[PDB]
């Protein structure tokens, strides 16, 4: 599985959750910003790694970050 | 005379082909003039004006004068770019001016390149001509 | 530092490192980043081709330093 | 048809980026100067309104109209001033075709080569002298107040375009109004145009050629005024009617034709002693085809009950296998301007494929047919330009299937299901694809193995195995056996390339019957399978552009991205735009092709010199049916063999087609930086650069960028095709200008 | 588990399940629509939304959210449930898990994989050599 | 008045770099309409 | 382009001196440099505190007879 990792640099904008096109992403409670909320990614098993969430991050650098590791038939994308 | 290189007019090939000069222009004579200039250079053994860029002040016109007159004008160009970028960074509106050249301050900065190097010169004394290594960007490593 | 400090960004993986910008806020608040610093120079932020980035970043104050006052 | 929706200003003018909204913010990077140019014409980005969209659409067409016309009045001035159309006519064989004389400011008037009659200058291939003959034209003047025309008439068309965005603008229910538009295109726009250009070739263009067919020396001939004036100059020229102007117009309204039959006439073949197409034949064409297209314009119901609504042809028109048939095609096609821009490419740019390959054998002007300069140029030009537009009909069909396809629409109509099976259509083009690749070029090599092996019995050769195209040859036959046959009233058959005798005009071949062997056979299956994969990638962008199992949300993404990012394995180039990118290629492929078999096969079985005696004497001597079954031939005596006056033209009037050979090598060869590397690096190494900038203070506003992806892949696939596009069309031109 | 729900009218593609929904794993989509209405399926085509629940058998998760997010939630329908359905029967409630969508922050989520640096701090390689240790651990 | 929003159109990057390329252009060429085949200084 | 044009006196061609000068500097007397190891009397040809060269007219054979590839005429 690909490793999704989320820095404390997140503003907690949501705008990589709402990008995310397998649904890795969610907001969870967190008192490290003023939105009071962190990304996470408890479902990095489906993750396939189209870096989507990276591309919606505004932070310089990006809060999220995307490993791309071993391969499996759902980080692959095949529906075969 | 340098590297076994001799004139063009004690060089038989030069003068074959110089007897059958093509004319480059809408003169008459055209290549006639062409070759009776190009005899004063150094032909060789395919008789053509082979060019020497060695300082070798005699035969200086072949690089140096040219080398000069490029410099001037390349480093005109270039001073009165700089002159330009650093003039509209002044106004907020520096990234409108860049495609939109502010024309009158265009030909300001252009007429002051006739004495591009001198003041680069002062520049080079000032110290307004580089940047810190602390006020510009730079990579991780 | 206060809003409209020109500050100098300490910040290595930054894009505006050892460059200027404007302090814009200083978040009251403990968090770890409070300080909002808006430059000039944009991001490379964005789709490939968009024609713009982000020129509004967040730093500690241990990662911005206040040049002028 | 509102009154002035636009106020005509220069204010805008002083705004770059008004028309879209992320390129009025300023330029805060580079990539906003290329976005410019990416959205200047992408009228449907600019605004969200069809109004607005067809009105800028027939604004635009006003202005590329003007370009048309005013590309036409300086090609008709450069002919009447600055070229021999009078000495080429004296004396046709003996004159090469010129206009451009070049300025002789560095070495460039050497270009200027004779070309015949004391005219120095640029041997030109476009063919206008011949139809400037063939339309009538005797001297020059007449080409001057062409141009003049075709000036006025440019600025007839832009100030039109003025007047109908700005001044008085239609709605949409009349760009919509599709009926009557169709019924004026096919009978007023088409029907008109042919019956007036006949009604120049009854009046001019006719008695003007059957003059110049005879050795009257052009200049003893009246001006074309003086044959509708007095019909004593069209007496001796047919007689067979009246000539009046009552009398002669009565056989036509009373069913009186075969008066006419003088010169309405179907006679077939080439004239003999000038090798174009007969002119009474076109005329008689140009009648036939106006009184056709006239009657098809006379079809749409518009206001007066009479004629078919469109939707009711299309919705009629259903069966058991395609569900609801055509329903909603209508919608589709009044809705979606890039609908229309799909089908309409596509068969502008089939079509000229058609014109390529009809006037070159039927040649159709005087004096073309043996002017293989001109004869490969246009071949090879007309290929070139329709497979663009062919590539460019996919493209926006895949642009529709992106932006304009409503699902609602499209229930169970055609369109639906074939995106139901897109995949089964998909894996059979892929199929037919590998096998077309194999029985075609694994033949090739398989030939080039023997051939290496010293072993030619077993090559596919007509000394080996044969593969006879047996059905071509069949259809050869049926085409000659018909001049007598099935089409009786017609003297000679439709081109003599399909059997007949060598018609010879001047010492040169126009053209022969061109045999078809195992060579042929084996480009001909070359072409289909280079047409099939071209289709396949085009048919893959089209049907796989909105969704697909890998990216189901392509559609969201749009037409022109170039990603979804490096994760399922890597999703680079999915997208319809990358399709056409990669189709590109693909058709400069097939067309190269197609044009390397036209140029060998005119010059080893066709082209040539015929004898006193009435021997031909071919061009490279007939290597084709030996050299062109193996990809060393190809190479050697193609390839190798006829470039040689390219590179040794160095020096002489075509030493221009040396050096734009060389251009266009450094072109093509520049075109793989962009097309093999990722813009990460180049970003990178600007960087570097911006740095050094910084140093001395110099760095610019505007930020400096890498290309992007896209971008960079445009600029790739741009430069590709211009170097080799270039390059070939230098190799064609000095090759077949110093020995045709 | 046990997935109610009619049938969408749909004539069927050739983009639909392969054997990996048959012996490896597949997903459900159901909904709730207040109308017969028009949406395009992921596996192109048109389809007609049954009034009342929809049910939707798509061969990846991705293709699932990419019907929820393109058709459902702009014809204003979030009330869809994304399920993984397993060859033995097993059906496993995967989007809206805890009732609210990812995007909405919701008390009792934990965070999973967040990291307490920044990428600037994240280690050197040659510090993190022959170990388990990577880069990014928190 | 759009005797000053031509001026601005006729000052954008596009049109004055045409024009100085153009101008420049024109020297060099009427440099080599005059005095011809300077590959050397003549010294 | 001004070989194309039918006038190869316009090439500029420049020739290569200071490797031609080095070529010399091993004791090529083709180009006429009268320089080190091509001049019989430099200190470098003679050696002149040991006298010790000894390779020299072999090497000196070799580099001015052109039958071989040792520093060919550029
Ligand atoms: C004011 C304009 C300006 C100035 C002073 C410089 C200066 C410099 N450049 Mg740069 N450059 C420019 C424009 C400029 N450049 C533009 C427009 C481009 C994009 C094509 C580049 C691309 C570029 C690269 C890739 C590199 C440099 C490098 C350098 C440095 C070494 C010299 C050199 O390589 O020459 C070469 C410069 C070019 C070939 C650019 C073409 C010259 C342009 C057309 C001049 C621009 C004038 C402007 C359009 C009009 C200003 C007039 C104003 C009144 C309106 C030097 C400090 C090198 C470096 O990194 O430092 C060692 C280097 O690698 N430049
Ligand atoms: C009286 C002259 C006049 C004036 C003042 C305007 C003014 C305006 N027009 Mg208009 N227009 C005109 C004549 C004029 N037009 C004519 C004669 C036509 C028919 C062709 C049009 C058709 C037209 C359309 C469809 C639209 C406008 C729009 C506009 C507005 C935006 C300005 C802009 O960015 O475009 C300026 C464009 C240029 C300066 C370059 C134009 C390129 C020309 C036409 C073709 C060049 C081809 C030529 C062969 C060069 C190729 C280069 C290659 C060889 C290297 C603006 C207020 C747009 C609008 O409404 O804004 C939202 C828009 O929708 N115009
Ligand atoms: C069937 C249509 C048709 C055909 C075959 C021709 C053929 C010809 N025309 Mg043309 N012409 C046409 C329509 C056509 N015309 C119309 C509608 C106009 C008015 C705009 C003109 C105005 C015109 C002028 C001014 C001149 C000619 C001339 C000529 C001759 C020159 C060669 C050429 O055009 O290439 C052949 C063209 C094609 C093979 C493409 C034709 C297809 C058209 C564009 C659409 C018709 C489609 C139709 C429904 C079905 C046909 C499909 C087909 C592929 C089977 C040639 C015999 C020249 C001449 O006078 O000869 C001495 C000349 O100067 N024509
Ligand atoms: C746009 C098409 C067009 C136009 C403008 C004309 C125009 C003309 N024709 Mg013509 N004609 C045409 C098509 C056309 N024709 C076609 C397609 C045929 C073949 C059936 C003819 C066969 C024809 C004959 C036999 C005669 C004319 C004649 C005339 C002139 C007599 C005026 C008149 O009768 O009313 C006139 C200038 C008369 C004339 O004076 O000939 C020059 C005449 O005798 N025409
Ligand atoms: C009837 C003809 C026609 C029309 C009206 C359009 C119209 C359109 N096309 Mg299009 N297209 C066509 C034919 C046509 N196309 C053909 C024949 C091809 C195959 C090559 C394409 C392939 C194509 C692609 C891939 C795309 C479009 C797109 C578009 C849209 C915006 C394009 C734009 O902004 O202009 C911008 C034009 C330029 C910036 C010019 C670029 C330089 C050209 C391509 C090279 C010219 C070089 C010249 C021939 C010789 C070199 C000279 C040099 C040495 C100086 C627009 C609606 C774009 C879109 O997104 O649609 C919504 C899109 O991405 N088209
Ligand atoms: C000359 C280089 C080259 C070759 C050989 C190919 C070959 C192929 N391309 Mg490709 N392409 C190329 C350049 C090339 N391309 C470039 C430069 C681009 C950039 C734009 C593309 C872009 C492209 C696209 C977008 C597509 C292709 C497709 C294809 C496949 C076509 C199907 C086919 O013919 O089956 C047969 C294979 C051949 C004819 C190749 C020669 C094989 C010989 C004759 C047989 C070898 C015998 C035996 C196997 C040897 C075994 C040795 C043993 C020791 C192992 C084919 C394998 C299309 C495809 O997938 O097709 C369905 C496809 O969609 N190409
Ligand atoms: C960058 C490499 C390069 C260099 C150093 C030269 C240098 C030269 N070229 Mg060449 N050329 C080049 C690239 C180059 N060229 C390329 C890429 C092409 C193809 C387009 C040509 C095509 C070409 C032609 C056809 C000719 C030259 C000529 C010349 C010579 C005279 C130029 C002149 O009149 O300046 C004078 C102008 C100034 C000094 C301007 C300054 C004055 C103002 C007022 C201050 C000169 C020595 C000419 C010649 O006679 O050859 C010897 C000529 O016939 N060139
Ligand atoms: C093909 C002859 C033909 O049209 O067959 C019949 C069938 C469509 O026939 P229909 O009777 O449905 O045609 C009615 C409408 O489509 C025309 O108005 O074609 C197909 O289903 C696709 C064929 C696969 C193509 C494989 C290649
Ligand atoms: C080429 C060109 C040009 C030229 C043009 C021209 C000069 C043209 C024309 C034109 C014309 C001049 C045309 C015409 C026409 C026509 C027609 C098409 C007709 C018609 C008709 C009708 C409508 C008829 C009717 C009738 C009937 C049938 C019945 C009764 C009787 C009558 C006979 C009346 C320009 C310069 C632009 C430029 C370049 C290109
Ligand atoms: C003797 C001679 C020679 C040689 C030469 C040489 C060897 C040289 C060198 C040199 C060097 C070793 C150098 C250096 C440098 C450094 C630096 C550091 C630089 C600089 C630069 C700059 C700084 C610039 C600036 C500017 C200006 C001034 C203007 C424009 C703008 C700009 C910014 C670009 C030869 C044989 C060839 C020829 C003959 C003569
Ligand atoms: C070379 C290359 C670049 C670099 C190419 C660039 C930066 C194009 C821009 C180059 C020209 C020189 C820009 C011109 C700048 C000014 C407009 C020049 C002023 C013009 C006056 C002199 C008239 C990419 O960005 C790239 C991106 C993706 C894949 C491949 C590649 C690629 O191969
Ligand atoms: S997009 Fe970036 S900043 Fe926003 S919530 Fe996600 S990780 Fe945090
Ligand atoms: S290599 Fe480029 S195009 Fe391919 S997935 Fe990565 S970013 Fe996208």
């Amino acid at each position: 599985a690909h490793t999704v990792k989320i820095y404390d640099t997140c503003i907690g904008c949501t705008q990589c959750v709402r990008a995310c096109p397998t649904d890795v992403l969610e907001m969870v409670p967190w008192d490290g910003c003023k939105a009071g909320q962190i990304a996470s990614s408890p479902r990095t098993e489906d993750c396939v790694g189209c870096k989507r969430c990276e591309t919606a991050c505004p932070t310089d650098f990006l809060s999220i970050r995307v490993y791309l590791g071993a391969e499996t038939t759902r980080s692959m994308g095949l529906a075969y | 005379d340098v590297a076994g290189l001799v004139p063009c007019k004690d060089s038989p090939a030069f003068q074959k082909r110089a007897a059958a000069a093509v004319n480059t222009t809408a003169d008459p004579a055209s290549g006639q003039k062409r070759f009776e200039r190009y005899s004063q250079a150094l032909c060789g053994e395919d008789g053509l004006p082979h060019l020497v860029v060695d300082g070798r002040l005699s035969r200086a016109g072949d690089f140096l004068i040219p080398s000069a007159l490029f410099l001037f004008i390349t480093g005109w160009i270039g001073w009165v770019g700089r002159a330009y970028l650093i003039a509209v960074r002044n106004s907020g509106e520096a990234n409108e001016k860049e495609i939109i050249i502010d024309v009158p301050l265009a030909i300001k900065c252009m007429l002051t390149g006739f004495a591009w190097p001198l003041a680069a010169l002062k520049e080079l004394a000032s110290g307004e001509l580089t940047a810190k290594d602390n006020e510009i960007t730079v990579s991780p490593r | 530092v206060q809003r409209g400090s020109k500050v100098r960004i300490l910040r290595p993986e930054s894009y505006w490192y050892n460059e200027i910008g404007t302090v814009a806020s200083v978040d009251q608040s403990g968090i770890k980043y409070p300080v909002i610093v808006r430059f000039d120079k944009v991001n490379y932020t964005g789709f490939s081709g968009s024609a713009g980035g982000v020129n509004t970043n967040n730093f500690a104050l241990s990662e911005v330093e206040e040049v002028s006052a | 048809v509102d009154n002035d929706p636009v106020p005509t200003s220069f204010e805008k003018w002083a705004k770059p980026g008004h028309f879209d909204r992320t390129l009025a913010r300023g330029p805060q990077t580079t990539t906003w100067i290329w976005n410019l140019h990416a959205l200047a014409h992408d009228f449907d980005t600019h605004t969200s309104d069809l109004e607005d969209i067809s009105r800028k659409i027939f604004s635009a067409h006003f202005g590329h109209l003007a370009v048309v016309f005013i590309w036409l009045s300086g090609m008709y001035f450069h002919g009447a001033k600055f070229s021999n159309y009078e000495a080429w006519l004296a004396d046709p064989t003996g004159i090469k075709p010129s206009a451009q004389v070049v300025w002789p400011i560095v070495g460039q008037g050497i270009l200027n080569g004779d070309v015949g009659g004391g005219f120095h200058g640029i041997q030109i291939t476009s063919g206008l002298f011949q139809l400037w003959r063939a339309s009538g034209i005797t001297n020059e003047f007449q080409l001057y107040c062409t141009a003049i025309g075709g000036l006025v008439m440019a600025g007839l068309m832009l100030f039109a375009g003025w007047f109908h965005y700005h001044k008085r603008a239609p709605k949409l229910e009349w760009f919509q109004n599709v009926e009557s538009m169709l019924n004026h295109h096919l009978a007023g726009l088409l029907g008109l145009g042919s019956l007036g250009w006949a009604g120049h070739q009854i009046h001019v263009s006719l008695p003007i050629n059957q003059l110049l067919d005879a050795g009257v020396a052009a200049k003893d001939i009246p001006l074309p005024h003086e044959f509708i004036l007095n019909p004593s100059l069209m007496a001796e020229l047919y007689p067979n009617i009246n000539w009046g102007v009552f009398s002669g117009v009565i056989p036509f309204f009373t069913f009186n034709w075969a008066a006419y039959s003088d010169f309405l006439t179907f006679k077939g073949g080439l004239n003999p002693v000038t090798g174009g197409l007969w002119l009474s034949d076109t005329a008689h064409h140009h009648v036939a085809i106006a009184v056709l297209f006239i009657i098809a314009g006379h079809m749409y119901r518009t206001n007066w009950g009479i004629g078919h609504s469109l939707k009711e042809i299309l919705e009629a028109h259903k069966g058991p296998f395609t569900g609801t048939g055509h329903k909603g095609l209508y919608e589709v096609l009044t809705t979606s301007w890039h609908a229309q821009l799909a089908i309409n490419l596509a068969m502008m740019g089939s079509l000229s494929i058609i014109v390529a390959q009809h006037m070159y054998a039927m040649p159709p002007y005087p004096y073309l047919a043996t002017d293989y300069p001109t004869q490969l140029s246009l071949f090879t030009h007309h290929m070139w330009i329709g497979g663009f537009l062919i590539v460019g009909g996919a493209a926006h069909g895949a642009i529709f299937f992106v932006r304009d396809y409503d699902p609602a629409v499209n229930q169970n109509n055609v369109l639906d299901r074939v995106l139901r099976h897109r995949d089964a259509i998909i894996s059979h083009l892929n199929w037919v694809c590998i096998f077309l690749g194999f029985h075609s070029f694994g033949l090739y090599v398989h030939n080039d193995t023997m051939r290496a092996f010293g072993r030619p019995q077993d090559m596919f050769s007509d000394t080996g195995i044969q593969l006879q195209p047996v059905f071509a040859q069949w259809v050869q036959h049926l085409h000659t056996l018909a001049p007598g046959g099935t089409a009786p009233n017609a003297a000679a058959t439709a081109s003599v390339a399909f059997g007949g005798d060598v018609v010879a005009v001047g010492g040169k071949v126009a053209m022969m019957p061109i045999a078809l062997g195992t060579a042929d056979f084996l480009v001909h299956h070359i072409h289909a399978f280079t047409i099939h994969v071209t289709v396949l990638i085009l048919l893959k962008g089209v049907l796989f552009a909105r969704s697909s199992r890998l990216i189901p949300d392509k559609a969201n993404l749009g037409f022109r991205f170039p990603c979804d990012g490096p994760g399922r394995g890597g999703t680079c180039q999915v997208s319809g735009w990358d399709h056409v990118f990669l189709g590109l290629f693909w058709m400069y492929n097939c067309i190269s092709v197609v044009i390397f078999h036209f140029s060998w096969k005119m010059q080893s079985d066709v082209w040539g010199t015929v004898a006193p005696d009435g021997t031909v004497s071919h061009i490279t001597g007939g290597n084709f049916a030996q050299s062109a079954i193996t990809i060393n031939g190809w190479l050697r005596d193609f390839l190798w063999a006829q470039a040689s006056q390219v590179i040794g033209s160095y020096g002489s009037a075509l030493s221009a087609y040396g050096l734009l050979f060389l251009g266009a090598h450094f072109v093509w060869a520049f075109s793989l930086m962009f097309l093999f590397s990722g813009r990460g690096y180049w970003q990178e190494l600007i960087e570097s650069i911006v740095w050094a900038h910084n140093k001395l203070k110099v760095a610019p506003a505007i930020q400096p960028r890498a290309l992007s992806i896209i971008q960079g892949r445009a600029v790739g696939v741009a430069h590709y095709l211009l170097g080799g596009i270039a390059t070939t069309w230098a190799f064609f031109l000095a090759r077949i200008i110093s020995v045709g | 588990t046990t997935l109610t729900g009619q049938p969408p009218l749909y004539g069927g593609s050739t983009g639909g399940l392969l054997s990996k929904a048959d012996i490896e794993e597949k997903y459900a989509i159901t909904w709730t629509s207040p109308k017969e209405q028009v949406f395009e399926m992921p596996t192109a085509g048109a389809a007609v939304m049954r009034e009342g629940e929809n049910l939707v058998y798509l061969a990846r998760k991705e293709q699932c959210l990419a019907l929820a997010a393109q058709q459902l939630r702009p014809r204003k329908i979030n009330d869809y449930k994304i399920y993984r359905i397993f060859p033995d029967g097993e059906t496993v409630l995967l989007h809206p898990k805890d009732g609210v969508f990812p995007e909405k922050v919701n008390q009792g989520r934990e965070a999973v994989n967040t990291v307490p640096r920044s990428i600037g701090q994240n280690p050197n390689p040659a510090q993190l050599k022959f170990s388990g240790k990577k880069p990014y651990d928190p | 008045m759009q005797t000053k929003h031509l001026l601005t159109y006729l000052s954008t990057a596009p049109v004055l770099a045409a024009l100085w390329m153009t101008i420049t252009a024109g020297i060099l060429i009427e440099f080599n309409r005059f005095y011809p085949d300077l590959l050397f200084h003549p010294l | 382009v001004v070989v194309a044009f039918g006038t190869p006196e316009k090439q500029i061609l420049i020739e290569p001196v200071f490797a031609q000068f080095i070529q010399a500097a091993h004791g090529k007397l083709l180009y006429g440099f009268d320089t080190l190891l091509s001049n019989p009397d430099s200190i470098a040809a003679t050696a002149w505190p040991n006298y010790g060269n000894v390779w020299l007219p072999g090497w000196l054979d070799a580099i001015n007879s052109g039958n071989n590839s040792l520093f060919l005429t550029i």
